[PDB]
RNA sequence: CCUUUAACGAGGAUCCAUUGGAGGGCAAGUCUGGUCGCAGCAGCCGCGGUAAUUCCAGCUCCAAUAGCGUAUAUUAAAGUU
RNA sequence: GACGACCCAUUCGAACGUCUGCCCUAUCAACUUUCGAUGGUAGUCGCCGUGCCUACCAUGGUGACCACGGGUGACGGGGAAUCAGGGUUCGAUUCCGGAGAGGGAGCCUGAGAAACGGCUACCACAUCCAAGGAAGGCAGCAGGCGCGCAAAUUACCCACUC
RNA sequence: UACCUGGUUGAUCCUGCCAGUAGCAUAUGCUUGUCUCAAAGAUUAAGCCAUGCAUGUCUAAGUACGCACGGCCGGUACAGUGAAACUGCGAAUGGCUCAUUAAAUCAGUUAUGGUUCCUUUGGUCGCUACUUGGAUAACUGUGGUAAUUC
């Protein structure tokens, strides 16, 4: 049932000395084909990875104690708590949530983390996986007897701890909803915590910025602030880093941190860089294959389980074979021609409003070879501008008019593709190539195949912003407009799009600018940077493009945050704002280190 | 070959027919043949006989009650 | 990692405290256990330092001196009570002590005081 | 753990030796064919409960007269066979202990009575009775055909004082159907 | 591990007298240390609810006792798994009743109610003496107790009438051929007659005889008899049968005849 | 949970008894169809080479029965320690 | 009345010592000793008796009635299965005794420990890190990996026995 | 229940073993309506271990100025409930396992006249005084480290 594996990693195996009884009786050997390679040499015995029946006869008899057993990843039809439909995800047992503290999950796109939490929370009963007659509270506390299960699904039923949940994407929830600016708050839960949310997250603007005002970033926080206020015993939070500030990460983990005491059930999940550790105490990892089906495992400390995610992917028990060690991109390897052929697409430094929001700008020497990266604040128009470049207000006082065609990306994720997205791949069509371009970027969590046929009205955020840029650059275009591309991502295929992007166009010598709020696309994209000085709702100068290290300076020193680069795996860190570190990366200066 | 000892024995299947369910290199569970050590019958020097395939009986996969799990 | 007095040294060392040391408070009477503590010497490999005054000039430090002492807490056991205002051997110890003033936004006002020992 | 309970138990049977013998298959189908059990092994409980009386019965007359313990232990025992109805009063010594036969320990079984004493048309009609809770001993319904009726239990066996068969409502099917009269005959 | 002394006793190894059952739960009282030996005392706690009746559980035997209405030898106890022992008197004063602790004829303690101008005097067997400081003479009795300047003629092995609410030996019998005894261990436990012998061993176990009123004579150790009269005249009361021990060929003709299955 | 009780709840084609055998040892067929020293059975003796009481199956019959078969250690049989 | 306290007794023990009692092996017939082996004298030490340990002295002690060495899928016993009479085989396992908390070693506190739900160090493992440092012991109850022919729920409660 | 039956031969009488036969306890196969009991990670690996829990404790009677709550106004030993904290006691019992270990452990039998003993029970308590000393915790306030019951 479980597929046994046999794995070969040891302190000096010696096919000098020991005669390699390792090879002499695996059985399949001795029936023709080949599970392990090695003869008198001077290296590692090889081993494939599935000619072993995981007969374990491989390990008894090594002199030295090289070889061990593994457990590959395996569909066991064991624990099914949930099916997503008939034949669809398979959905094993749910963690069980620990009160006091703060209940971390975590792993890839789409493994079982929504529908685990809307099940914890009462709105999804179990099924324990069945296609036909659902069950009704009599067999399910019967299927979980003697387990925690038992009681916590009555104190649910009975609502003596009645749940309350926050939603998984920003854009849905102000076209659903109907209220004016600050009644809605003032009238949903309360005054006093009302009060204190509504500071520290630093939204008091919000008393007359109203919910059609306000951005995708401050609906996040609009939305954390009313689930906060709402009066209820059990808490979950779906992605509650969605398009945030890198310090306003920070005070989004503080204000949900400061409801830990009373007696409380919280769980959260996230695709983390430096944030969660201090946002949740136990870590609970998932395993399984993407939207086929999904594993979770027993509580870790939050090192430790951050650990397990990253520093190797083994648990302490069993194994599974992603997530490795690759959060930034050792392979410092980049090469393409200086050419004098070069258009130094220059710009005014026009000065424009809407209401409020005086955002100036510098001129700049953008040039068509390379991409430049932007930085910023979230609520300062970095957003505004290329929406204004791309044919809206003051083209007139200035506003250098696109030279090159127009592929615009938009960060509301809204397609108008109703049946399926594959008619709204006929505005463009594919056939234009069959190539790495297509095939690296569109493929790697499965293949190309998940996003090919489907209503897009049912679809993971995560492959429908694949699609969008797969027609951003599958359009007649040049200059390609961008706004958060990494968002609704997990790390490697956040990477995976990254990278893919830039060795794409970087072929052609070719336009773009590129909107992030995160880091590692950020520092993997760049040689030149913009930057937004300047607190919102007043005033912002958009500082010419200057270099990488300086610009980010002017970044980071502005939001007062420095990092660590541990060398094991180059993963970066936050140092905590105040340190024996914090002060000598805050007196020279250096936020980025092993440039 | 056993697992735990790793050492070599060869075994009996017990109906007409069986040898068709059994595949190479799937495991098997072994059992005695009924006089303790020696070989049992017109066999010459076979002292075991199989009882499950892969987690079913023969008597199972023989008489229709179960299917091979694959 | 604090510093403690008598280790001559400006390095870091490990020593077996035990009740009655410093830097160390014991969780199950008769235990000892081996820690790290700083050398008693002063160097600018530190972080902090902890300095009393014991004669003060005569310019006023601006937030440091001229501020005023609170009331504390008085005496308790009967002869210190006796001691502080030199009362006779048959001077009444009762009626002297200090009766600590009350007040808060809730109930009337209250003067409290300690139950005299000896 | 250490646990607060008795695992003392025992078996109260014992197979015989020759699994096919004609002379024991015969005989044991003989005597379930006349008291009507259920198994081999509710005569061979039987078998038991004898055999083991003849071994106390046996040790006791290889013990000496006039012994304490051989008086004491055999009053004491044919006191229990005699008030069972197994012996008669009028031999009362161990020497005729080894006389008795295994058809008189089934014969004071409750079914054998119950048909016996009239209240039942067969030995077979007897055990369904008996186990669908029609009789009674002294104030006390009875559902286990084997239990075995003390001497002067004897004349108190008579069908419950809640039961169709003497005082007692007509059971679910004699009212089943005089409902039809009424609600499958009259209007249905 | 045992690197200290225990303090729980399984209920299986219990003593046998205290006749205990074997399927409520795992453990049994535990006398707590005191006069009387872990294996001749009789508990506080299992003579309230195991005897008498008057508790049901051990909470109700510890809110008896808290609320100071028992007492063992005049003094007030309150500790539930006390050790009473053989010439010990209970008293409830609550109720007005009385009891002396002694051996029933089968071996084993059984209630005996005493008349109240009776349970002022208990019987102790001399153990020791020895002369202390300054030339002082000492008594060492069969419960602790300490008598200062006893007679000069009480020895060992002998009997002495106390009061309990001086101590104070009043009376004595002296141990010789032809008083009465009681025997208070091993086989014979429980029996009454007249000494009639002593044989004497030098260095190991004195064996002494003894002779019942019917004849019957049995044997014992020395450091297992008790005198309690001065001969054929036992001066504390007796329970019903006093100590006659008839064998089961009797005990089961008294049961036929008197019938008692009921009452 | 068991016990105590109202209301529904039996016509047998279900509110369905199984596990191993049928030459001998050892209770039970010198039935019928198939295979042809093959496939197989068989603890032991032994069955199968075109007319199988022993293989594969139908029918019938046997033993124990809410249980029965197999592998193994051990005891009696063993006066074969 | 509560508490504390010297010593004596008593209680719960603990410790050391006497007699008798053990599975297989001769392809184990001699073993033991200034690296104390048996004994004497005086001490050291210890809660006390004692080669327990030191100094001097003597040359002893054990063995075919099996010493000494080796093996045990050996923790001992109350007991379990079968059993004419005699016996054979089993006893990790709820009661009693012993021994141990990954392996060896040293000690604090205490009436009581050579204690591991105590501390210190070496050996083997393993966790956190800002690379300076810190932390650990399920052969307790559940639970997990591994191992294998082979063994249950990460439930409820102090109401019963204590 | 003090029991045998098949097999070397053309047949017979023997020695002699292999096979059958009955119980027991570990595993496993097929099957399963009721009801009372109830064993269960010993065998291999005394191998390794994520998370939670398994040892704490206040009376009339050691120390109460937490305003924390508090009443009839007063501490004039000082009321009264009482968090925390010093102090005392317990943590050496219980539970788990069977690696070690063959005159060892263990059993019955005896001895401490060769020793120690918290506690309980009983003895014992007479060769500035109307009451002495300084110093700590909780509490107030300032802190250090990424991190700990620092
Ligand atoms: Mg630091
Ligand atoms: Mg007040
Ligand atoms: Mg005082
Ligand atoms: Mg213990
Ligand atoms: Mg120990
Ligand atoms: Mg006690
Ligand atoms: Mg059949
Ligand atoms: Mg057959
Ligand atoms: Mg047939
Ligand atoms: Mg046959
Ligand atoms: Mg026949
Ligand atoms: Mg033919
Ligand atoms: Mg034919
Ligand atoms: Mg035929
Ligand atoms: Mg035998
Ligand atoms: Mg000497
Ligand atoms: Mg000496
Ligand atoms: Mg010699
Ligand atoms: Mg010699
Ligand atoms: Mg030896
Ligand atoms: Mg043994
Ligand atoms: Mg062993
Ligand atoms: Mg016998
Ligand atoms: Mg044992
Ligand atoms: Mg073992
Ligand atoms: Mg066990
Ligand atoms: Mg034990
Ligand atoms: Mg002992
Ligand atoms: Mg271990
Ligand atoms: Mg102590
Ligand atoms: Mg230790
Ligand atoms: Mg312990
Ligand atoms: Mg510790
Ligand atoms: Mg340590
Ligand atoms: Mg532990
Ligand atoms: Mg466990
Ligand atoms: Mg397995
Ligand atoms: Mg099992
Ligand atoms: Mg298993
Ligand atoms: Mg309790
Ligand atoms: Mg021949
Ligand atoms: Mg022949
Ligand atoms: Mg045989
Ligand atoms: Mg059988
Ligand atoms: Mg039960
Ligand atoms: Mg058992
Ligand atoms: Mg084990
Ligand atoms: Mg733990
Ligand atoms: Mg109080
Ligand atoms: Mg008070
Ligand atoms: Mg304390
Ligand atoms: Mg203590
Ligand atoms: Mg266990
Ligand atoms: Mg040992
Ligand atoms: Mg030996
Ligand atoms: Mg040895
Ligand atoms: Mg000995
Ligand atoms: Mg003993
Ligand atoms: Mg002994
Ligand atoms: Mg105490
Ligand atoms: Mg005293």
């Amino acid at each position: 049932k479980l597929t046994r594996i046999a794995i070969v990693n040891h302190d000096k195996c010696k096919p000098k000395k020991c005669r390699q009884e390792c090879k002499k009786s695996c059985p399949v050997v001795r029936m023709g084909k080949l599970c392990i390679e090695v003869t008198p040499q001077s290296k590692i015995a090889w081993i494939s990875e599935t000619l072993c029946i995981g007969c374990g006869i491989c390990i008894k008899k090594c002199p030295f104690g090289a070889l061990s057993i593994v457990n590959l990843p395996s569909n066991l039809e064991k624990e099914t708590t949930h099916r997503y439909c008939a034949n669809a995800f398979k959905l094993h047992r749910l963690p069980i949530p620990r009160p006091g503290e703060v209940l971390g999950l975590v792993g890839t796109n789409g493994i079982g983390k929504s529908t685990a939490l809307k099940i914890l929370a009462g709105k999804q009963k179990p099924n324990l996986g069945k296609y036909d007659d659902p069950p009704d509270w009599q067999e399910i506390l019967t299927y979980f007897r003697g387990s925690e299960l038992q009681n916590y699904f009555t104190k649910i039923l009975e609502d003596d701890l009645k749940a309350i949940i926050k939603p998984q994407y920003v854009d849905q929830i102000p076209k659903a909803a109907k209220g004016t600016v600050g009644s809605i708050l003032d009238r949903k839960d309360e005054t006093k915590t009302q009060a204190i949310v509504c500071q520290q997250l630093d939204l008091t603007h919000l008393k007359e910025r109203n919910v059609e005002d306000l951005s995708g970033g401050e609906l996040q926080r609009f939305a954390c602030a009313v689930v906060c206020i709402q009066k209820a015993d059990i808490f979950m939070f779906d992605e509650p880093s969605s398009y945030l500030d890198v310090k306003q990460r920070l005070k989004a983990a503080i204000t949900i941190r400061s409801l830990i005491n009373p007696d409380r059930y919280i769980i959260v999940v996230e695709h983390d860089l430096s944030v969660l550790d201090y946002l949740s105490d136990f870590i609970c990892c998932l395993y399984g294959v993407p939207s086929a089906y999904g594993v979770v495992t027993m509580p870790f400390s939050v090192r430790e389980g951050i650990n397990i995610f990253l520093d190797g992917y083994v648990p302490t028990e069993n194994l599974r074979f992603r997530d490795a060690s690759l959060v930034f991109k050792v392979a410092e390897t980049a090469n393409e021609e200086e050419v004098k052929k070069m258009c130094m697409y220059k710009y005014p430094g026009m000065k424009k409003k809407m209401g409020e929001f005086e955002l100036a700008i510098v001129a700049g020497e953008f040039t068509d070879s390379e991409i430049m990266v932007m930085l910023g604040e979230n609520g300062t128009g970095k957003t505004t501008f290329i929406r204004m470049l791309a044919g809206r207000l003051k083209p007139d006082e200035g506003g250098e008019v696109p030279v090159l065609n127009v592929s615009y990306k938009p960060q509301k994720i809204s397609p108008k593709s109703t049946g399926s997205v594959r008619q709204l791949l006929h505005e463009k069509i594919r056939d234009a190539y069959t190539h790495p371009q297509f095939v690296t970027d569109v493929m790697k969590p499965l293949q190309i195949e998940n996003i090919i046929d489907q209503e897009v009205q049912t679809l993971s955020g995560g492959e429908l912003q694949r699609v969008a840029l797969a027609l951003c650059l599958g359009k007649p275009a040049d200059v390609y407009l961008i706004d958060e591309p990494s968002a609704y991502l997990d790390s490697e295929q956040r990477l995976m799009a990254a990278r893919v992007v830039k060795r794409f166009i970087l072929h052609a010598k070719k336009t773009a600018f590129v909107v992030e709020h995160d880091f590692i696309m950020a520092t993997y994209l760049a040689d030149r940077v913009i930057v937004f000085d300047g607190i919102p709702s007043k005033n912002t100068v958009a500082n010419s493009p200057q270099t990488l290290l300086a610009g980010m300076n002017k970044f980071l020193s502005q939001l007062e945050i420095t990092f660590r680069r541990d060398p094991n795996n180059y993963r970066p860190r936050i140092n905590k704002l105040n340190s024996i570190k914090d002060v000598e990366q805050k007196k020279s200066g250096n936020y980025f280190f092993l440039d | 070959q056993l697992i735990k000892n790793g050492k070599k024995i060869t075994a009996f299947v017990p109906n007409d027919g069986c040898l068709n369910f059994i595949e190479e290199n799937d495991e098997v569970l072994v059992a005695g043949f009924g006089r303790k050590g020696h070989a049992v019958g017109d066999i010459p020097g076979v002292r075991f006989k199989v009882v499950k395939v892969a987690n079913v009986s023969l008597l199972a996969l023989y008489k229709g009650k179960k299917e091979r799990p694959r | 990692f604090p510093m403690k007095q008598g280790v001559l040294t400006h390095g870091r060392v490990r020593l077996l405290l035990s009740k009655g040391h410093s830097c160390y408070r014991p969780r199950r009477t008769g235990e000892r256990k081996r820690k790290s503590v700083r050398g008693c010497i002063v160097d600018a490999n530190l972080s902090v330092l902890n300095l009393v005054i014991v004669k003060k000039g005569e310019k006023d430090i601006p937030g440091l001196t001229d501020t005023t002492v609170t009331r504390r807490l008085g005496p308790k056991r009967a002869s210190r009570i006796r001691k502080l205002f030199n009362l006779s051997k048959e001077d009444d110890v009762r009626q002297y002590v200090v009766r600590k003033p009350l007040n808060k936004e809730g109930k009337k006002p209250r003067t409290k005081a300690p139950k005299i020992q000896r | 753990m250490p646990v607060a309970r008795s695992w003392v138990c025992r078996k109260t049977y014992v197979t015989p030796r020759r699994p096919f013998e004609k002379s024991r298959l015969d005989q044991e189908l003989k005597l379930i064919g006349e008291y009507g059990l259920r198994n081999k092994r509710e005569v061979w409980r039987v078998k038991f409960t004898l055999a083991k009386i003849r071994k106390a019965a046996r040790e006791l007359l290889t013990l000496d007269e006039k012994d304490p313990r051989r008086l004491f232990e055999g009053n004491a025992l044919l006191r229990r066979l005699v008030r069972i109805g197994v012996l008669d009063e009028g031999k009362m010594k161990l020497d005729y202990i080894l006389g008795l036969k295994i058809e008189d320990f089934l014969e004071r079984r409750l079914q054998t009575q119950v048909f016996k004493l009239g209240l039942a048309k067969s030995i077979h009609h007897a055990r369904v009775l008996i186990r669908q809770r029609h009789i009674r001993v002294r104030k006390q319904v009875v559902n286990i055909p084997s239990f075995i009726v003390r001497l002067d239990s004897q004349k108190h066996i008579d069908f419950s004082l809640r039961s169709p068969y003497g005082g007692g409502r007509p059971g679910r099917v004699k009212r089943k159907n005089a409902k039809k009269g009424q609600g499958g005959a009259g209007a249905g | 591990m045992a690197r200290g002394p225990k303090k729980h006793l399984k209920r299986v190894a219990a003593p046998k007298h205290w006749m205990l059952d074997k399927l409520t739960s795992v453990f049994a009282p535990r006398p707590s240390t005191g006069p009387h030996k872990l294996r001749e005392c009789l508990p506080l706690i299992i003579f309230l609810r195991n005897k008498l009746k008057y508790a049901l559980t051990g909470d109700e035997v510890k809110k008896i006792c808290m609320q100071r209405f028992i007492k063992i030898d005049g003094k007030v106890r309150a500790d539930i798994t006390y050790p009473a022992g053989f010439m010990d008197v209970i008293s409830i004063d609550k109720t007005g009743e009385n009891f002396r602790l002694i051996y029933d004829t089968k071996g084993r303690f059984a209630v005996h109610r005493i008349t109240p101008e009776e349970a002022k005097y208990k019987l102790c067997k001399v153990r020791k003496i020895f002369v202390g400081t300054k030339g002082i003479p000492h008594l060492v009795t069969h419960d602790a107790r300490t008598i200062r300047y006893p007679d000069p003629l009480i020895k060992m092995n002998d009997t002495i009438q106390i009061d309990l609410e001086t101590g104070k030996i009043t009376d004595f019998i002296k141990f010789d051929t032809g008083n009465l005894c009681m025997v208070t261990g091993g086989a014979n436990l429980g029996r009454i007659g007249v000494i009639t012998n002593r044989e004497r061993h030098p260095g190991s176990f004195d064996v002494v005889h003894v002779k019942d009123a019917n004849g019957n004579s049995f044997a014992t150790r020395l450091s297992n008899i008790f005198v309690i009269g001065k001969g054929n005249k036992p001066w504390i009361s007796l329970p019903r049968g006093k100590g006659i021990r008839l064998t089961i060929a009797e005990e089961r003709d008294k049961r036929l005849a008197a019938k008692q299955s009921s009452g």
